[PDB]
Formats: structure tokens, C-alpha cells, sequence
């Protein structure tokens, strides 16, 4: 009753990008 | 979405992508060059060098200033002067871009938006075939074009073929195929029916036909409907060409391919316009249709739709607004040339058809809506949802059958399923397990089937846990095909269907035994859940299904690690997490207004010293606990009639509820102001108001703005204001009482002598529950609040405590919604036992009774680790015999008790005539209706009067009207 | 812009070769895992925590036993999931442990024993 | 007539002919 | 019909409104408020009594 | 005080859509009605309130006009 989701478990995807850091991480999006 | 379920914002960030990625260079490669009259000054952009800069302000910021959160433009243009032969080359900025935030959410003048997915026709041909009047088949066959551009064809009674462009205009094909370059030769040679198109070749056609120059004046003249002969030229083959062929025969990537598999030709997938051929194989179908070769299509089959995601709206936009930046330049260009002067090529580009393009499209579009903040649910399914009535069977697994709209939009709008993705053409796809022969590599058995390919795999929904004295593979299971259901052996299957939540949204997949409830209730749940208010304190259902995580962590209201590290600090106010040298502050939220006026507050769920990993929670916001969403409260509740006061959807609650404040729930309204300036002068912002008392002036300070932390109630001002004086002072409306927690004031700085003042005021109101208020389960079970009653008066169990809630029992039949009865009875056992259950949907595929079987055991496991041996009863699981609080004696029968999960939300005149009560009727209508209908006629030069005749004496009055 | 998601690194045989015989300051932890094996699953999960917890006192890696089969049965793995433990003072000797230990386990050898 | 008169906004122009054409349970 | 005794109001000294946060205190005000309700006091005389907290 | 004296004897029609009842104060905030039954309409004129209370009465309409069923039969939990 007292569980803290664990959000990195195996029935979880990926951790979501920040949208602007993924654009940059990928060069669109110039500083 | 292989082996997990996939982020239920994934269609709008991958489509965002998409149009960063690949969709700005589609249309800033359409921009075209611009020359003059003279051809003496020419402008071009470099299209290779565009580039986006990240916004200069935080989305927070966007939001508290009510700006734009957005992205800025910049190209290259050169600019030759052929006078000069000078090339200058400037870095342009074109204008801003409007980003999207992770949570696939835009951030427009401030306001959240949500650009919602279009379900449309899909370019192609589509073969139909209509009864007329006399019962006669009559087929016909219509071309879409990637604009919606709609060709018809038919054949009518004396069989000959027209091109209906419009319900008045026919055109014969004949003339169409001839305008187009094709020679009446060899179009019969090509046809299987030359005979048929030679019989109505008239004569006069014929001499038409024979040259193409002809033939295109004669497809004008009907065309146009214009009484004359046309002479042929070069701009009217232009009009022509955007009105009709521009529309109408693009066909575009998707309508080539829908053209060539339909029509069983092999033509290149480059080809985006239509051809002759395509338009005569068009006709050749249509004969070989109506003898009885072929199919007819279904237009509500998916293969024959395609989804518009917000990729494919916002390169519209930027196709649109890249289409007045080139009238823009024009109309600049022409005035520079006009005053011989040399123009900079920056002053030849303003912004605004790159900034107002977007804000009116946020603003004006019917797909652009207000993102719901109401929960955490509200928020992600919004953005999930699918604009165009009945079920199709490929809409399984694509497009949910429960989840849809009630009132006239019902079948229009609906929710994308939970395991759902669109596909390369438009098209949804759904993940189902392949089940390969013995001699293959098959590395990834996961496979994502469009709406086309359905149709041609036995897909499976069964288990395999049945053995006779054959073999397994000789087993039967039920399975789809063809769009029915067949009965096959285990070995002619060639898919299985084995996500549990395959089938339906998000919404209907919270509804824990959903497969006891009947399918209208779990619809009606669906919608309820989506008005249930956050309670200042959160509470994790006993019972769920196992989809509250997934809901938490995509709705975006906890705060998760972008990084990992460890914990340093944490406050109301932050939390500090440092990890690999690199240190992070992350602010809480706190006491948030909604878009509804419902309270958004974080609170941590960690400490000082624990180690996180990126990914994982921080924070846990309003309506989540521990990372799952927690929409409501587990209390005690009996099933049974209590004096009428729960009579039909009535609902008897305890007073405990109340002064417990259970379900007590934070509500902030934000009351706002601005100043204009008048034709008298610029209104003003003052304490000092005459002609009002100084106790409703209490609350405001020296400026004339209530005070922070103030008690303000019904009348007292909150901002004093003086009108050029008038007094226009902002007084709080009727039920506003509360505390003022936050006061906003800025100008906007613009351009005038004057800027407007913006004044907001934020009050809070602690809410608890009412009579009056509304409660429901998540099974459709919706009550209103008629009676609270004292602890001592409440029906009362064995163990002394009395009930929280009572409902009616009869309101469980009518509305067939068994599921809640399964849940109470486990929700009391879970309490009992200290135990949460999370449990995913149709148990019954393990075994019969798979439900009844888990709660029954967990009942009696509960009464035995707790002696309680009423809540589990051998004579009548899940009922006990309870007490009335008011006189101690028992209840005769046994009554079902638990503790599930309840959350708390957010001809007349004909009548009076037949009774006979004419005043009545007289009062209620009242004459300005017919005075001002008198008039109305008098506009149509009609006069309408009224003579009273004299019973008396026959004396004739015109009655004023 | 993005911080990766996973802090466990995977390397050859060839690979793990020069970082144990190259001079070496922290502990080296090595996991030898499966991608079809159930329990490495949970192991998985033990060793990207023990990872942000030791984040440059200690070096966590691992080796697929799919991909360096004959490496492993040299090392004398007997089965997944297996832990090596390696000091970064020569002399001493590597601790390796078979099953799915406690990850408290893991920090007291690290602590008392690397 | 046909097609009626439209203004710049794509809007048909109306003419005269036009213009005239909570609850709580008590038992008790 | 038995009675008990419990705090009935509290009053703070330099604080805006109870949904506000203090320097050096980890909880905020209105977490402060819930604390004191729950505490448990006992009497057996009436009246209005008042209480310390320095 | 006053608002009882006078609510008193006078008739308001809620909206067999739509009948005629005396109120009575009640506490809270809600309409409560009785279990076999929002505009609230208050006759001014003496005609008007005449009709409400003689002609439009939950007690005179007890049979239906289609067959000259009664209306008020009890259901459900009664």
C-alpha cells in the first residue's frame, strides 16, 4: 500500500526526452 | 510499444519531430522566387542554411507573462540588384515557430493548447453503387485527391459516363480524356468496351475531339456553365488548371498508392498527379462493376481513412503563411522599386505572417483546443483523441469502441486505443504476436499491423490451455478473419492478440473488473473519471488495474530525475539533486491555479541522501500518490435502502466525511482587471472611491489592490477603479468567499502613450463535501450527495464501525455494472490485509469465475488473519448482517459491505393549456414580441393590425401596436 | 543536452583484457549477463543503482555471455547471473559471487573487501 | 436568384425572409 | 455525548495568509495547521483556554 | 422571519413537466423535492395564484388524461 512506483522497472518505457534538449541533442535547434 | 506499453504522448512528440525534422523543408522549399515586372531586382531565400534558435524565455515564463513559447526562424536571402550586380546575403528571420513541450502541449498568449488528431478520407478511388428511384442499380466511382478534390463518375440510364464535378455541372468523358492529351484512337483500343464508348460518339463531338486545342474549349463550356464560345489561351488553361486541376487531380503519395493497388496498375510511386490512364481505368472498372466482377468499397473501413496529426497541421500553417510572405515581399518589392531606392532585404520580410499565421491558427482552429487540466487524466487523454458513428471491425485495436461522446457528436469523436500507432501512410497500426513456422529467423515476433493487412491474418484472442486426447495444435479458438468470427484449430492461426490493454483508451482501462460491467456503463465511467475533482490530501486505490502508473508518469504532474545523482536538499519550495559534478534545483509547484480552477500543488517524495536514477520520481503532484494517479478515496460503504434518502441515485453519507475532511478539495478562482483609455480619459486605479463605505474598502492597500492574505467576501472590493467619475471597481461575485493568495500586476508594454494595466487577483476556497455535491465509482455508479448523517445514526458493522456511505442496491441491476460489487468486497479484504491490488482486465482467460475465485479467497484470508468472521460469511460470501445505529436491532437480511473506490466531481405552454390556467400562461409571456413583429413585417411592406369590434354597439378600434 | 539512461558499460573480452591488466584505482565490478536469462532482468536494475551510488569510487561493467561464451567459461562462470569482483591492488585476489545478492552484499564487499 | 450575396468573410447575407423564418430527494 | 478538548484557532506573527511558507521551517503553514489538530489534549473544565508555542 | 410569513399559502411552479407546490424554507443550499417528482416561477396576481393552488395542485392531477391511470403509484424501494 505504501509502494513508490519505480519508474525504470521492466514494464516501463524509456525515460521521455525534454523536447528542446532532444531538438538540440540532435542539431535543429541552435542555442 | 514492442513489449511495453508506449508513452501515451508519443503520436504528438514523434509527429513535433517529424515536422522540425523533415516538414520545414518541404514548405520552405515550395517558397517561390520573386522577380518584378521589369526581372531587374530578384529575391531568393537559401533554404540549406535555415535555422532555429531556442526561445529566450522558460515555459513558466511564457505562462506568467502570457507570452508565446516559441522558436525563432532564420534564413539566408540574397538580394541581386542587376543595376548595381551587387549580391547581398543576410541572415533573415522569418518569424517565430511555436514549440511543443514534452507533454506534446503548445503554450499560445499563455494559454495551454492541445492540436487534437482529424480522421479523414484517404485519396483513392472508391467504387459505389446506388438504387435509384426505380430500384435500378446504378454504380458509381469517385476520385479523391490529396486535397479532397472529388471527381465523380457514373453511368447513368442510357449508359454514358459523366464527370459530375458539381450537383449541376456534367461533363462526358469523352471530351475530359481529350482535353488531356489523349487521341479518341487509341482510347478504344484500350478500353475492354470500345463498342460501348464508340455508341455515343455524336456527331458534333466528333469534329470536337478531333484536335486537343478543341477539346479543351468544349471542357471549359461545360465546365464553366458559360453561355458563349471560349477562345483558347495561355491564362486560361491557368484559371482552369488551379480551379479544377490543382484541386482535383494531385493525387499525392498516398492517393498514388491507394490508385495503383485499387486499380492493379503498375505505375511509378513518384507519380503524385493524375493520368489519363488512371482516369480511363477508372471507367473500365466502372463497367466491369456493374456486370458483376469486383467488390464495392467500404468507406468506414480504416484502410480507406487516414489521420492528420499535428504534424500535418502545422506544416499547413507553415505552407500557408509561406504563401503571404511571398505577396508580402511582393507588394514591398514593387514600393522600393517604385522610389528607386536600394531595399535591405530584412525590410522586405516582416514577421508577423510567420508569428499571426500561428496565433490564428491556435486561436481560430476547431482541432486547436484548451488543453483540460482538471486531473492528471484530463491532461494526457486530450491529446489523444480523434475528430471525424458506428463500430467498424477495424477499429480493433486501433480506435476504441467504448470511449466516445454523448449527446449529437456521439460516433464522431473518439480515443485512439492504448497500444495504437500511425503509420507511414496515415494509417493506425496495432502490435499483434506473430506465430511463425519452424524454418524462419523471426528475431522480433511483435509486428504492427495497418487496417488493410487485417483483414488477411486469422488473428486469435484465446489461450492455449485446453488438451484432449489429440493434439494441441487440433484445438478450437475463436479468432477474426474476413471481418467476422470463425471457429479454427490452434495451427491455421497465424496472429495472437496478448497486450491486455490492447483493445480500448486509457479511460476505459481504469475500470478495474471492467468485464463484469455492461459496455454502456464503462463508457459513462469514462467520462465521469474525466471530472473528478483533486482532494487536498491523495489516496492510492485499494483496487486498480495496474494503468494508474502509466497515467502518472505520462501526464507530466509529478516532477521525475532528468539526471541521476542523490538527494541534498529538499523544501516545500525544491528539491536539490546532485550527481557526476553537475548540481540541479528543480522548484515545486505550489497552490496552482488550473484551466478549471482546480489546485495544482507538488509535494517530495524523497529525502536527503537517496540515490535516484534519471527517469525515476521526485515529486508526487495533486491526485498521485507514490506515482500512481489516486483520483478518489477508499471508505466504508453498504449496499441497502435507508428511509428514501438514497432513493434512485441518491447518495446517504456520514458526517465523519466531513469534519474527517476526506473529501475536502482546494478551488482557486483568479478574478481579473485591465485599465482603457476612454474618450474622457485613461481609467485609474485608486483607494480613494466616493460615494462607497469604508468597511467594503477595508481589504485594499494604498494603491487600491486587496491585500495579500486577506478575507475577502461577497461585495468587498478587490480593486478599486475609476472611470472618466464612474466608479468600475472589481467586486467579488456572489459565492466567491475565501483567501487571497496571490495578487498580479504588470503594463504591457506597447508601443502608445498609454499601456494597459493588468490586475489578477487569486483567491482560494477550501471546498468539503455537501448536500447537493456529486460522487461516483468507476463503474458508472454516479450519485448526489441528499442527507449527511451523525456517526451514530449510520448502520453500523459487527466490528462496531459504522458505514461512510450508503447506496442504493437497486440501482445494480438496471444498470448491469456487477464489477463494483467485485470491487467493495476485495477493497474491504486489501484494507484488511494491508494489501494493494492492481489487476488487468478480463481474468476470466486463465479460468471460469476468475474473479468471484480471487475474492472470495482473499475475503476469507482477511477473516482469518484478522478474526473477523464477518467479513467472510460460508452462508452468504460477502455480505454480514449489519445494525441500525438508530434503535441497535439488526437488519434482516445480510448486506453487502466494502470499501471501494469513490471519487467526487466537479411544451410548457402546451403543459399550462391543457390545464387550463390561461393567466398563468399570460403572466409567463408577458406586448414588445408582437410590437416588434409588426415592425419586422412593416420591412416587407406588410401592415399588421389589430381591430377590436364592440359587442356593444359594433364600433370598430384599431388598437395601438 | 540529454543525460544517458544507462551508466553500465558493456565491453569485449578484448576490451575487459587491457582494463585489468592496465593499472587500475577504483574497484572493478564485472556482470556477466543474458538478454534471454530471467533473473538478469533484476540484476540489471541492481547494478545501474550501484552505479550512481559508487560514481567514480568505484567502475561497473558487463560482459554478454552470448557474445564472449568461451571468455566466460574461462572465467569460470557456472551460470547467471555472476559477479566478479576485482581489487585495484594486484595481490589481492577477485571474489566472484553466483545468484542475485542483496545489493547492501554488493557495498560491503566493495567497502570491506575492494 | 441562385448563388445569394456573400460578404468578404464567406458569410450568405441574411434577409427579412429569413429573419421571420441542484435537485435533492426529501421522503419526508 | 462525551466531550474532549482540542486547539481551536491559531494565530502567527508575521504571516500573509496559512497557504504561505516560512524561512528555516521545512513544513509550511497550512502543514502546521493539520499538526496541531491532531494533538491530542485533555481537560476536565470549560472555557476558552489559551496556549504557547516560543 | 418575514420571508416565512409570507412564502406561506403562496404557491411557486416548478419546472405533469411542470406542477405547482407550496414551498417551505428548508436549510442548505438545494431543491428538495419529494420522491415522486430548474425554473421556479412565483404568480403575482390573485388570478394567477388562484390557478396554481385550485387547478395546478400535485392532489387534483392524480390520474392521467391518456387512459385514467393514477400517477403517483409507488416504485422502486417503496
Amino acid at each position: 500500500p505504501d509502494a513508490v512506483m519505480d519508474f525504470r522497472g521492466p514494464d516501463f518505457h524509456e525515460p521521455t526526452p525534454n523536447m528542446l534538449s532532444y531538438l538540440k541533442e540532435n542539431c535543429k535547434v541552435i542555442s | 510499444g514492442t513489449s511495453t506499453i508506449p508513452g501515451f504522448n508519443q503520436i504528438q512528440f514523434e509527429g513535433f519531430y517529424r515536422f522540425i525534422d523533415q516538414g520545414l523543408i518541404e514548405e520552405l522549399s515550395k517558397f517561390p522566387k520573386i522577380e518584378d515586372i521589369d526581372h531587374e531586382i530578384e529575391f531568393q531565400l537559401f533554404v540549406e542554411t535555415y535555422q532555429l534558435v531556442e526561445p529566450l524565455i522558460k515555459e513558466r515564463d511564457a505562462v506568467y507573462e502570457s507570452l508565446t513559447y516559441s522558436s525563432e526562424l532564420y534564413v539566408s536571402a540574397g538580394l541581386i540588384w542587376k543595376t548595381n550586380r551587387n549580391m547581398q546575403e543576410q541572415r533573415i528571420f522569418i518569424g517565430n515557430i511555436p514549440l511543443m513541450n514534452s507533454l506534446g502541449t503548445f503554450i499560445v498568449n499563455g494559454i495551454y493548447r492541445v492540436v487534437i488528431n482529424q480522421i479523414l478520407q484517404s485519396p483513392g478511388i472508391y467504387y459505389q453503387s446506388e438504387l435509384d428511384h426505380n430500384g435500378i442499380s446504378v454504380y458509381t466511382g469517385t476520385i479523391i485527391s490529396d486535397w479532397g478534390g472529388r471527381l465523380e463518375l457514373e453511368i447513368d440510364k442510357k449508359a454514358r459516363i459523366w464527370a459530375r464535378v458539381s450537383r449541376k455541372q456534367k461533363i462526358s468523358i469523352l471530351v475530359l480524356s481529350s482535353a488531356m492529351g489523349s487521341n479518341l484512337r487509341e482510347i478504344l483500343e484500350n478500353v475492354c468496351y470500345p463498342e460501348i464508348f464508340l455508341s455515343f460518339l455524336t456527331d458534333k463531338e466528333k469534329k470536337k475531339i478531333g484536335s486537343k486545342e478543341n477539346a479543351i474549349l468544349e471542357f471549359y463550356q461545360q465546365f464553366s456553365c458559360v453561355g458563349g464560345d471560349p477562345i483558347f489561351s495561355e491564362s486560361l488553361c491557368k484559371e482552369l488548371q488551379k480551379k479544377f486541376f490543382h484541386q482535383r487531380c494531385e493525387l499525392g503519395r498516398i492517393g498514388r498508392r491507394n490508385i495503383n493497388w485499387r486499380l492493379n496498375l503498375n505505375i511509378p510511386q513518384n507519380n503524385i498527379f493524375l493520368l489519363p490512364r488512371d482516369i480511363l481505368a477508372a471507367a473500365d472498372h466502372l463497367i466491369g462493376m456493374k456486370f458483376g466482377m469486383g467488390t464495392l468499397d467500404d468507406m468506414n473501413h480504416l484502410k480507406n481513412k487516414r489521420i492528420r496529426s499535428v504534424a500535418d497541421l502545422l506544416q499547413d500553417q507553415l505552407g500557408l503563411a509561406l504563401a503571404r510572405l511571398e505577396n508580402v515581399v511582393k507588394g514591398t518589392i514593387g514600393g522600393a522599386i517604385r522610389h528607386k531606392l536600394i531595399p535591405t532585404p530584412q525590410n522586405l520580410v516582416t514577421s508577423t505572417p510567420l508569428t499571426t499565421t500561428y496565433e490564428s491558427f491556435f486561436g481560430l482552429h476547431p482541432l486547436s483546443q484548451v488543453l483540460d487540466r482538471t486531473n492528471p487524466l484530463t491532461q494526457i487523454v486530450h491529446g489523444r483523441k480523434l475528430s471525424y458513428r458506428d463500430i467498424h471491425p477495424s477499429h480493433y485495436g486501433r480506435i476504441c469502441p467504448i470511449d466516445t461522446s454523448e449527446g449529437i457528436n456521439v460516433g464522431l469523436i473518439g480515443s485512439l486505443s492504448i497500444h495504437a500507432r500511425i503509420g507511414d501512410w496515415g494509417s493506425l497500426e496495432s502490435p499483434f504476436y506473430e506465430l511463425v513456422e519452424k524454418s524462419k529467423k523471426a528475431q522480433i515476433r511483435m509486428l504492427f499491423l495497418s487496417p488493410s493487412q487485417d483483414e488477411y491474418y486469422m488473428i486469435a484472442a484465446g489461450n492455449s490451455l485446453a488438451l484432449n486426447r489429440g493434439i494441441q495444435e487440433e484445438q478450437v479458438v475463436p479468432a477474426r478473419y474476413r471481418q467476422e468470427f470463425l471457429t479454427i484449430a490452434w495451427e491455421e492461426v497465424h496472429l495472437r492478440s496478448i497486450f491486455p490493454f490492447q483493445y480500448f483508451s486509457i479511460g476505459a482501462s481504469l475500470i478495474p473488473f471492467i468485464e463484469h460491467n455492461d459496455a454502456n456503463r464503462a463508457l459513462m465511467s469514462s467520462n465521469m473519471q474525466r471530472q473528478a475533482v483533486p482532494l487536498s490530501r491523495s489516496e492510492k486505490c485499494i483496487v486498480g488495474t495496474g494503468l494508474e502508473r502509466q497515467v502518472a508518469l505520462d501526464s507530466g504532474v509529478p516532477a521525475i530525475a532528468e539526471h541521476e545523482g542523490k538527494i541534498l536538499y529538499t523544501d516545500t519550495e525544491k528539491i536539490i539533486l546532485s550527481g557526476n559534478e553537475n548540481t540541479l534545483s528543480i522548484p515545486l509547484i505550489m497552490y496552482q491555479r488550473s484551466n478549471k480552477n482546480t489546485c495544482m500543488h507538488q509535494k517530495p517524495q524523497v529525502r536527503r541522501g537517496k540515490c535516484i536514477k534519471k527517469g525515476q520520481i521526485l515529486a508526487d503532484g495533486a491526485a498521485t500518490v507514490g506515482g500512481e494517479l489516486a483520483l478518489g478515496k477508499n471508505v466504508l460503504v453498504a449496499y441497502m435502502p435507508w428511509e428514501g434518502y438514497n432513493f434512485e441515485d441518491a447518495v446517504l453519507i456520514s458526517e465523519c466525511l466531513v469534519y474527517g475532511d476526506i473529501y475536502t478539495s482546494f478551488h482557486i478562482r483568479k478574478y481579473e482587471i485591465q485599465t482603457h483609455v476612454t474618450t474622457q480619459g485613461p481609467e485609474r486605479i485608486t483607494k480613494e472611491i466616493p460615494h462607497l463605505e469604508g468597511r467594503l474598502l477595508r481589504n485594499l492597500d494604498k494603491n487600491g489592490i486587496v491585500m495579500l492574505g486577506s478575507w475577502v467576501e461577497t461585495g468587498d472590493i478587490l480593486v478599486g477603479k475609476l472611470t472618466p467619475s464612474k466608479e468600475t471597481c472589481l467586486k467579488l461575485p456572489i459565492g466567491g468567499r475565501g483567501r487571497v493568495i496571490d495578487v498580479r500586476w504588470v503594463q504591457k508594454k506597447g508601443g502608445s502613450s498609454y499601456n494597459p494595466e493588468i490586475i489578477r487577483v487569486y483567491i482560494s476556497q477550501k471546498r468539503e463535501i455537501k448536500v447537493g455535491d456529486k460522487v461516483a465509482g468507476r463503474h458508472g455508479n454516479k450519485g448526489i450527495i441528499s442527507k449527511i448523517l451523525p456517526r451514530q445514526d449510520m448502520p453500523y458493522l459487527q466490528d462496531g464501525r459504522p458505514v461512510d456511505m450508503v447506496f442504493n442496491p437497486l440501482g445494480v441491476p438496471s444498470r448491469m455494472n456487477v464489477g463494483q460489487i467485485f470491487e467493495c468486497s476485495l477493497g474491504l479484504a486489501g484494507s484488511l490485509l494491508d494489501r494493494h491490488y492492481r489487476i488487468a482486465p478480463f481474468d476470466e482467460r486463465y479460468e471460469q469465475e476468475a474473479s468471484r475465485k480471487l475474492v472470495f479467497s482473499e475475503l476469507y484470508e482477511a477473516s482469518k488473519q484478522t478474526a473477523n468472521p464477518w467479513v467472510f460469511e460460508p452462508e452468504y460470501p460477502g455480505k454480514s448482517r449489519i445494525f441500525d445505529g438508530r434503535t441497535g436491532d439488526p437488519f434482516e437480511q445480510p448486506v453487502i459491505i466494502g470499501k471501494p473506490y469513490i471519487l467526487k466531481l466537479i411544451m410548457e405552454v402546451w403543459a399550462l393549456e391543457g390545464f387550463g390556467v390561461a393567466h398563468i400562461l399570460q403572466e409567463m409571456l408577458t406586448p414588445e414580441s408582437f410590437r416588434l413583429l409588426v415592425r419586422e413585417l412593416r420591412s416587407l411592406a406588410l401592415e399588421l393590425n389589430h381591430f377590436l369590434v364592440s359587442e356593444k354597439n359594433f364600433q370598430i378600434n384599431r388598437k395601438e401596436v | 543536452f540529454v543525460r544517458e539512461d544507462y551508466l553500465v558499460r558493456k565491453l569485449s573480452a578484448q576490451e575487459l583484457q587491457d582494463l585489468v591488466k592496465g593499472e587500475r584505482k577504483v574497484p572493478l565490478i564485472v556482470d556477466f549477463y543474458a538478454t534471454w536469462c530471467g533473473p538478469c532482468i533484476l540484476m540489471a536494475q541492481e547494478l545501474e543503482m550501484l552505479a550512481v551510488e559508487y560514481e567514480s569510487n568505484a567502475m561497473i561493467v558487463k560482459v554478454d555471455t552470448d557474445d564472449e561464451y568461451e571468455f566466460a567459461r574461462d572465467m569460470q562462470v557456472r551460470g547467471l547471473p555472476t559477479l566478479f569482483f576485482i581489487s585495484p591492488d594486484p595481490s589481492k585476489d577477485a571474489i566472484r559471487t553466483e545468484g542475485l545478492i542483496p545489493l547492501q552484499m554488493m557495498r560491503d564487499i566493495i567497502d570491506n573487501d575492494m | 436568384r441562385g448563388q445569394p450575396m456573400r460578404d468578404g468573410h464567406n458569410k450568405v447575407y441574411k434577409s427579412f425572409s429569413d429573419v421571420i423564418e441542484v435537485i435533492v430527494v426529501g421522503p419526508s | 455525548e462525551i466531550e474532549g478538548t482540542c486547539i481551536t484557532r491559531a494565530k502567527f506573527e508575521n504571516i500573509p495568509h496559512d497557504y504561505s511558507n516560512i524561512v528555516g521551517i521545512q513544513e509550511s503553514v497550512h502543514e502546521i495547521l493539520m499538526n496541531l489538530n491532531e494533538i491530542v489534549l485533555k481537560s476536565n473544565l470549560y472555557g476558552t483556554r489559551n496556549a504557547l508555542i516560543c | 422571519e418575514i420571508l416565512q410569513e409570507v412564502m406561506q399559502g403562496h404557491p411557486v411552479l416548478l419546472n405533469l413537466g411542470i406542477q405547482s407546490f407550496q414551498p417551505i424554507l428548508v436549510e442548505g443550499r438545494t431543491i428538495c423535492l419529494h420522491p415522486l417528482v430548474m425554473a421556479v416561477h412565483v404568480p403575482l396576481s390573485l388570478e394567477a395564484q388562484a390557478e396554481a393552488r385550485l387547478l395546478m395542485f400535485s392532489h387534483m392531477n392524480l390520474l392521467s388524461p391518456a387512459i385514467g391511470d393514477p400517477i403517483s403509484v409507488p416504485t422502486q424501494d417503496m
